């Protein structure tokens, strides 16, 4: 079996040119797709902004149209999902995680148009969901579609072009090449057995889709936060404590996200109308709140910079947090099309900032700046609910660009995964596949 | 808030000698810093976090200690080494400094080179009359002065004023100055100035006579 | 790397002033700036600190509006306002930039200082009187000269001899305050053959009162 | 399927023993790495001090430069030949093997031999890195506490071996992420599933980084400052640079391997022809670390200088050739010490040179040679060791120009792409393949 | 963000001058800077560009040191120095900050320009004379007044009314040249029911001789 | 170095009109930029990379082209668009600017407002006596000024100046400046200024009498 290894070693890192070239086309498409999707969601949130100006007098009438637009679009989104592709509701990352294990179908002819226009609906109405959901899945199907359309054969070409689509999907959603790649090879890939995912192909995919994203989204970062201060070595223990706090809260969040999936199922019982209606009702509540308290609504990217700069009061923070846990659950849990990845960054920021506030007053000898705790805490909910620290860290890092905060970021992150383990929480992406895969067996 | 108290208040030590100051703290402190203040210049950072020599600092310097008690140390003191060492913590807030410890070149004794001076003519063109008495260049700093007006002892309107140690000989100077109104001055004739310094039991007397 | 504090001087009690530190040789933001004063010949005490984004300003356990620290990164400068000044506040005031190693902060680099004298006493020029040895002393190895700079306010005066070219064997003693005026004396031991055959002059500036003076020590005729 | 649901619900569960044991491994590897770092430093400084004592007499100084380097080199090659041949050369492939259960981790031997062996080769100013020594030293440390604590299981044997190897790279570059990424991209069993707990590898690296920071805070290994940016119409240039690295990547692998062989003849396996040729190259090192220091040493020194565009074109080409030669002669000669470091320094110099050309050719792009320096810096590591994702994140963590992420990836990828299509192989694997096949044949 | 260039005005042919452009509102290093000039009445001419690290400076097809461009990142200031100034070099000079999109560079923000006049003439403060309507002003809705600016050199001058508070209804005619002296007038219109009842002052400003005149328009007595 | 040539050197449309100007270039250039320079303002980066709008540029503005011809278009031009617009390339070094296309606005008629101004009294203490006469806000731009000292014509020592087209109202204004000496002016009583313009057949006359 050593002789086998010698033969393998000498044959390492060889990816059929077909695969490579096909990853390239994959990335390019996912990029354009995500670009288009992003522009779509923007256009719609702008339309809705335009109607609130046409009715800018009459207060209740404005509160009406805010609700009704959000209603109408959310419904339209929930519909498309229920009526044409149930798999494309909720996130869509576990759906892809499954596909990689060969345990789920990649019904692209369905999902692509449903998840796309479906999300365009839910995100475009200002619901509390990210774009990673839609684009990761959309990304995977694009990878499937071009595997089909080109009839490429083999386990490699089916795992690889599915994974590179998935990555280009995260990369194009955050402008975060490395985060895309790291996500695949830390969370996405078949977690329990060896697989034939060519990493070099994953790359080319992501490269393309980042280039695509940069062509149309040049010269504006999603989160601008500026160069923050440093953290002295005697400051480190404080990030570990923050990590612990995230570590206990991590699974508690997972309970509610799952539990809420259930408690909302009853409200509609699986009924296409009780759903779409409940769908547009949460949706309406979103457009409403995206006016009377916009920090409680929307994707969350907008208040990240604001909180990091320490511009919110303590009151205002605790409010934003509570209001955002509620609205985050209500949208994701209710099986609307859209990731929980983005609003998890937003919650981790707000929570980390709050810790930093308290940290600042209690330790003036440290010369603290709340905003370093905001950035540490930013990817830490992602590290105790999704349990992909390495992805969270390198995502935050790629986005906030405070590499000097590498230690506090790791230490917070690690402390979060450690306490999220010792309090018996479960990789929220896994647990959703386990519920979905089990729900398929236990109805036989 | 934490009060640091450096032990030797002032001290002397001959060049190439092992010197060690304390900095005892009222509560518990970590990683204290030390600043060298030479005479009439900006304090400079010397030692920090209990003992790392700052870029530049001669390798003959050293810190250590912990909790309630620290110390700066000089194996082989030097000429350029005399100055004032202020410890400082910022382990607790607000930060605090130690009293300071003045480090002084101990040396060979010197008896004082006394000069006595008659009030200037122009000072008298004004109805004041200061008798100046320079006791220049003596080690140690410990001296005594005493004036004799018509051979008689006088304590009023005397003002005494020592230089800090020299940076060319490491000796003290000191001036005594006795101020009198022109009238007051003119009704006396024999004006004497008596230096009583450790290096003789018979005082150096230096005096003049108006007549 | 220079810190240059100005703005010091004489203020009447109950008054107020604005000391100013002007910074060169480094990126002035990123860095915390601090104020530490030294009550004359005594303990160093810390007034306060201000962070770069000016969103944190900490003082010592000190009364309400006594100190008001602020800075303007655009002009690369740090201010300190003392309000209702009293004699306590007569001190040498240094600004310093803050850093650390393990993370317990130190005072990295200090400015030279400015002195604030808090006094109702009026600025007052000095009188310069020469100190030739008398027609009663037998000129030995060294001859000792000098001048008395009597009756000024406030500190400082600068005393040099032969426009500072006779830098060897000089002592300007400390000034001493009396009944709201200062007096200091200044020695200059030259060899016996140097003088009276050569001109030994003393130069005194008290710029506080625009006084510049040169008083020649001619022997007691 | 049923099995998978059981697995999913049981994912990311690491026996607390393993975690806690990782923490201690990192801590030791950190301290070890620190101490090793200080050692090499100390010895380069001794040699600096003797060249001061003989700073007159020109050929006398050129001799003492030679002879200290000679004597230390010898001491290194000896300790290696005499007590642990496994600990000559890099030691990364040696650990890669151990992960596959195909090599022994004789720590009782390697620890003291690689340590003091390296202290000899590095400390004499040889063209080798610290990753070699630290990575291996790191694995054995992980082995040793697996032994000393009698931890049982495949997990505990692969985990504590990996976290040690990671902590080892991390503390060698102050690069936490590069440490972990290296494990799960290059180090791990490349062809079968394994039981390396990533959470455990983290904790290791955390500890060892904290260890490194405690002694080496407030000094980056490479300072380069914030470079300029790269406009989109400039990207193609990094792809061309990547292709150039892609062709030369394997060509370098040839000579590094070929030279391992052409130098074996010189000694034939003989402990004396070895140690003597050992201190002969070693001497030529300290000699050159005086008459042209850029051609000698670890290479970190010239990175900043090249990135700022302070070398001329002549000076660069020279430094490149000189450095290819010296790099081979030191690693190829099976002296203890990585080739990782000198590969960065080669990549910088090559990249810079490309950037110079680039600048004069395209004034409308407003280029700055130093951006090609930083692209190229991890590009040789992407075409010779073929671990681009570790290369990128390593350079990124060390140069901190995140804005150059695209050029860095594009160059890197273009290098792995052309080092595949010209038939080169992961230089760390090819060494294991040589070593495992020379074992059975 | 603002670029405020200066040091222009009058130079002797063959002689030389130094323009400063002082920037503030953006990290001045980070940015390639540039100079573009514009001859009166004519189009735009790129002169040169300097990067932040001063390690690349291209000029247009110029001569020897016809132009020299430099920058002081410490002062946030760009410099252009011109030599052997023949009259081609009579223009408005713009310092511009450079940037890109896809990567083809543009001139991002332009300064206001200083004017340079190559001429052998002499700097002359303008005379400013009030122009109020003749003693029988048949005062309709809206009285028009103005002020006359004659006998200055070189260009330019700037006229504002009541320090800019009056902007609506103000003209200023291009100066015309006459025997090497420039002349211009500037008109302004107000409600008749707003003057003489209220101060109307014109603020003329000749930078070259650093003059301001503030003539205030007195009705005809 | 690419030579860029701009379509109309001076063009003229009425608001509401779709308008296009052109930057034709000597070699091939890609991604050109356009600058708007309104009257006595600095250039303002307007359209960049061929067709992107700077922030705050109305969407009424657009860009296109490729190779050797590029254009800038205003869909429904508006009167506040009167500027000269330069195009500029930097796909080839050195970068280069266009000749400029001066867009001028066509609007309805506007009668000039004539205002006559007697030589100020301090101007009489100077030696000269410039009688000024403003014609303000007229359209179109062709106007005819006529001077009549004591009913009789003058045309010696007159100076004229017109402003550019105003940015909001698109009208012109003109100044006329009769300059005499002190006496050469005092040796007359009546001064008139006579304005002939499209809007009036019979010249608008305005005059002042010293007496």
């Amino acid at each position: 079996r050593r002789r086998q290894l010698i033969r393998q070693l000498l044959e390492r890192d060889k990816t059929p040119l077909a695969i490579l070239f096909m990853a390239a086309v994959v990335g390019t498409l996912v990029g354009l797709a995500a670009v288009a999707f992003d522009k779509g969601v923007a256009w719609l949130q702008n339309q809705r902004m335009g109607a609130l100006v046409h009715t800018a007098d009459n207060y209740p009438l404005l509160l009406t149209v805010a609700f009704l637009c959000s209603a109408v679009l959310a419904m339209f989104g929930y519909f498309l999902v229920r009526k044409y592709a149930p798999e494309a509701g909720g996130s869509g990352i576990p759906e892809i995680e499954g596909a990689l294990e060969d345990q789920r179908p990649v019904r692209w002819w369905r999902v692509l148009p449903v998840k796309f226009f479906g999300g365009l609906g839910t995100l475009g109405g200002g619901m509390v969901l990210g774009r990673e959901g839609p684009t990761v899945q959309i990304g995977g199907n694009i990878g499937r579609m071009v595997l089909d359309i080109f009839r490429l054969k083999g386990d490699e070409a089916r795992h690889t072009l599915l994974a590179t689509g998935a990555a280009a999907g995260l990369a194009a959603a955050f402008n975060a090449p490395l985060a895309g790649i790291l996500f695949i090879i830390e969370e996405m890939r078949p977690q329990f057995r060896y697989t034939l995912i060519s990493i070099k192909a994953v790359f080319i995919g992501v490269i393309m889709s980042t280039i695509m994203y940069r062509i149309f989204n040049h010269e504006v970062a999603l989160i601008d936060v500026g160069k923050l201060s440093d953290a002295p070595l005697n400051t480190l223990w404080l990030y570990l404590i923050l990590g612990i706090i995230f570590g206990i809260f991590g699974p508690i969040f997972n309970k509610w996200v799952l539990g809420m999936q259930d408690l909302l199922h009853r409200v509609h019982g699986g009924n296409i109308t009780k759903w779409v209606l409940m769908g547009g009702a949460i949706g309406g509540l979103c457009g409403l709140l995206g006016f009377v308290a916009p920090a409680t609504s929307g994707g969350g990217f907008n208040l990240i910079p604001i909180a990091t700069a320490g511009n919110f009061s303590m009151g205002m923070l605790v409010f934003i947090f509570v209001a955002r846990v509620i609205t985050t659950l209500l949208c994701f849990s209710s099986g609307a099309p859209g990731g929980i990845f983005a609003p998890m960054l937003a919650l981790g920021t707000v929570l980390g900032t709050a810790f930093g506030m308290v940290a600042v007053e209690l330790f003036p000898q440290y010369h603290l700046e709340a905003g370093t705790f905001a950035i540490a805490g930013m990817g830490a909910l992602l590290a105790a609910s999704i349990r992909a620290p390495l992805t969270g860290i390198i995502l935050v890092l790629e986005m906030t660009d405070n590499y000097q905060l590498i230690l506090p970021m790791i230490i917070t992150g690690l402390g979060a995964t450690l306490l999220a383990q010792f309090t018996g929480g479960k990789p929220l992406y896994s647990a959703i596949l386990a519920r979905t895969l089990a729900k398929q067996e236990a109805e036989q | 808030d934490i009060v640091l108290t450096q032990s030797p208040a002032i001290m002397s030590a001959a060049p190439g000698d092992k010197v060690t100051m304390t900095c005892s703290a009222s509560s518990s402190v970590s990683y204290i810093h030390w600043y060298q203040q030479k005479s009439g210049t900006s304090p400079k950072r010397w030692i920090y976090d209990t003992s790392k020599l700052t870029s530049g600092v001669p390798v003959r310097f050293s810190g250590s200690g912990s909790g309630t008690s620290y110390s700066l140390t000089i194996n082989t003191m030097e000429a350029e080494d005399a100055a004032t060492y202020y410890c400082q913590q910022w382990s607790s807030h607000p930060q605090t400094f130690g009293g300071g410890t003045k480090l002084e070149i101990l040396r060979a004794d010197a008896a004082p080179t006394v000069s006595i001076f008659p009030p200037s003519s122009e000072q008298l063109t004004s109805g004041g009359a200061s008798v100046v008495c320079f006791l220049n260049n003596f080690y140690p700093k410990d001296i005594n002065v005493k004036w004799k007006i018509d051979g008689s002892e006088r304590q009023n309107g005397v003002l005494n004023s020592w230089t800090d140690q020299d940076s060319k000989d490491s000796t003290y100077s000191m001036s005594s100055t006795l101020t009198l109104t022109k009238d007051e001055y003119e009704r006396h004739n024999s004006y004497t100035c008596e230096a009583t310094h450790k290096t003789s039991t018979s005082p150096i007397v230096k005096s003049f006579n108006r007549a | 790397v220079r810190l240059l504090e100005s703005g010091g001087g004489l203020v009447q009690p109950g008054g107020s002033l604005k000391l100013s530190c002007a910074a060169s040789g480094f990126d002035y933001s990123r860095y915390w700036m601090s104020w530490v004063r030294q009550a004359p010949g005594k303990g160093l005490k810390w007034i306060g600190e201000i962070n770069p984004v000016s969103s944190t300003i900490n003082y010592t356990p000190s009364l309400k509006d006594k100190f008001i620290i602020s800075r303007d990164n655009a002009k690369d400068t740090l201010y300190l306002q003392i309000s209702k000044v009293r004699s306590e506040d007569t001190a040498l005031y240094y600004c310093a930039r803050l850093y650390y190693g393990y993370g317990y902060w130190y005072f990295d680099v200090w400015g030279a200082g400015t002195t604030v004298t808090v006094s109702s006493a009026k600025t007052t020029p000095p009188s310069v009187y020469p100190l030739a040895p008398g027609s009663a002393a037998a000129a030995a190895s060294m001859v000792t000269l000098g001048c008395l700079v009597k009756g000024y306010f406030p500190e400082p005066v600068t005393v040099t001899w032969n426009s500072g070219s006779l830098a060897a064997g000089v002592h300007t003693f400390p000034a001493v305050l009396q009944a709201a005026l200062y007096t200091l004396s200044s020695s200059v031991t030259v060899p016996s053959s140097s003088w009276p055959s050569e001109t030994v002059t003393c130069n005194v500036a008290h710029p506080a009162s625009s006084t510049k003076v040169d008083k020649k020590i001619v022997p007691r005729a």
